[PDB]
């Protein structure tokens, strides 16, 4: 498999602050079935979003479909193995922070894991149960697919 | 005064700003162009950050190639607010500011004056006060 | 109050003992005394440093100029050898003084 | 004083060679062309022809200082396709579509004149 995690979003907001990039906004996005915080940067005129869409989020350290790693290299000649094509938006990165709710004592319920995809950032908070896949510095896919 | 004596002048440093924005997504036909500047390059072609629906790389993606060996490093961009530290958003940074450099890839923010210039602690600084004369040098260059 | 609270290293709590070092060290710290009176005596030194900075640095800067960079040492350090920060570690305290 | 005459650009004295193979060790399957005596004018079309091959995983080109002429151009292919190869096609290909093109303009002329 490799799939970190996997659930269906909804749009509350574009911009809360304000327009700050041209090209690039701000989804502030909220779960279903699973109370999870979302904050990511989506290129928006390659794939445009707008308020109250539903898209289907899934976070895989693979996208191979069997279980072994890319090496971060780029090729474009390798339709063999049949990648997970299967969504619309697809990013590249690598989680550089777990924030967490920890104590002197007792440990964290609740974690917050941020990846940074060469630029575009996204802080995916939520239950400490179900965001045990992310390990800091390691790479990680994002895929998006809008639901009608 | 134990600070880099040069630094970015004025022409790539009005430049580099704009290449390390957040907007900027670069072709494959552009990133071939620009990795065949790099002189320090190992000749692999990162993979691009957008994949889907057409294959798009970042500044930033291209501007880790150029930072050397494995430099760690935080800065702050000129126009960084006095809430972000504070508030929340403390690491997410709407406006893109914060210049974060782990193992030598530029995760965030934007570059200027303050970390590309010749003031103390820069990126520059802790490139040669990390890797030499003989690795600066290149990193000078390529970044030209 | 924070200089003793965040240079003390309580060996009592032993709750942020088993979260914070391993499990073979914890009860190496807590039946040990020889390793508890060094660890006194270093906040003992710490606190002798402190009064002696204070006397060198009045009007309380911070700022100094200094050879090498720990801070910068240490995160290249943690970097280079993977560590995770959310797990126990193997260092002895003892082994650090 | 030390103006170089203007045919320097364009003309290979007694020695040069026009074009010269050179493989690439950092990468499998990566060959380096120097082209003396060149420009954009060919650079840009041959790196344009190069990156629409289907095999041809890098293909660039640059002019390593505007005061001497000499063009660098590097092409690294999928196994089983060589550069040399890639290079060849894509010159054969440049060259139909520039005959196919002036075949057109030709009948363009003769059709908008007496016509």
């Amino acid at each position: 498999a490799g799939i970190l995690f996997e659930d269906i979003f909804d749009v509350k907001d574009i911009d809360p602050e304000g327009k700050k990039f041209d090209r690039v906004s701000r989804l502030h996005c909220e779960s279903e079935s699973f109370k999870m915080d979302l904050i990511l940067d989506v290129n928006i005129q390659i794939y445009p979003v707008d308020l109250g869409d539903k898209f289907r989020l899934v976070i895989a350290s693979t996208l191979y479909e069997d279980g072994t790693l890319d090496d971060g290299e780029y090729n474009p000649t390798d339709d063999r193995p049949s990648r997970a094509d299967q969504f619309e938006y697809v990013m590249y990165g690598k989680v550089y922070r777990i924030e967490g709710d920890e104590t002197s004592t007792e440990a964290a319920t609740r974690l917050s894991a941020y990846v940074s995809y060469g630029g575009l950032l996204m802080r995916l908070q939520g239950d400490a149960n179900n965001l045990h896949g992310f390990e800091v510095d390691s790479r990680v896919y994002l895929l998006m697919k809008k639901l009608a | 005064s134990n600070r880099p004596v040069m630094g970015i002048v004025q022409d790539t440093l009005t430049a580099v700003r704009k290449f390390t924005k957040r907007d900027v997504f670069l072709e494959r036909g552009e990133v071939m162009n620009l990795l065949m500047f790099l002189s320090t390059w190992d000749g692999k072609v990162p993979q691009p950050a957008i994949l889907k629906p057409r294959p798009l790389w970042t500044g930033k993606q291209i501007f880790s190639l150029i930072i050397p060996g494995h430099i760690n490093c935080i800065r702050t961009h000129s126009t960084h607010p006095d809430d972000e530290d504070s508030g929340p958003y403390k690491h997410i940074s709407p406006g893109d500011t914060k210049v974060v450099v782990e193992n030598g890839e530029l995760i965030m923010g934007i570059l200027c004056k303050k970390s590309l210039g010749t003031s103390a602690g820069s990126l520059v600084h802790i490139s040669y006060l990390e890797m030499g004369h003989d690795i600066t040098r290149l990193f000078y260059s390529n970044i030209q | 109050k924070a200089f003793e609270k965040k240079f003390r290293f309580d060996y009592t709590n032993e709750r942020a003992l088993r979260r914070t070092l391993q499990e073979d060290l914890v009860k190496d710290v807590l039946s040990n005394a020889h390793i508890q009176n060094e660890l006194e005596r270093e906040f003992e030194r710490m606190r002798e440093d402190r009064e002696v900075l204070r006397v060198i640095f009045p009007t309380g800067d911070s700022k100094v100029v200094l050879p090498c960079n720990l801070l910068r040492m240490i995160w290249n350090a943690q970097k280079i050898f993977h560590i995770n920060p959310r797990l126990p570690s193997d260092l002895h305290p003892i082994k650090v003084v | 004083m030390n103006a170089p005459p203007a045919f320097e650009s364009f003309l290979l004295f007694e020695g040069e060679k026009k074009i010269t193979i050179n493989k690439d060790t950092k990468v499998p399957n990566a060959c380096l062309f120097t082209i003396n005596k060149e420009d954009h004018t060919l650079g840009n079309i041959i790196k344009s022809q190069l990156l629409k091959d289907p095999q041809v995983l890098f293909a660039g080109y640059k002019v390593p200082h505007p005061l001497e002429h000499k063009i660098i151009i590097r092409v690294q292919t999928t196994p089983d396709y060589s550069p040399q190869e890639a290079f060849t096609n894509a010159i054969t290909d440049l060259i139909s579509e520039l005959s196919l093109l002036e075949e057109r303009f030709r009948v363009a002329i003769k059709d908008k004149q007496e016509g």
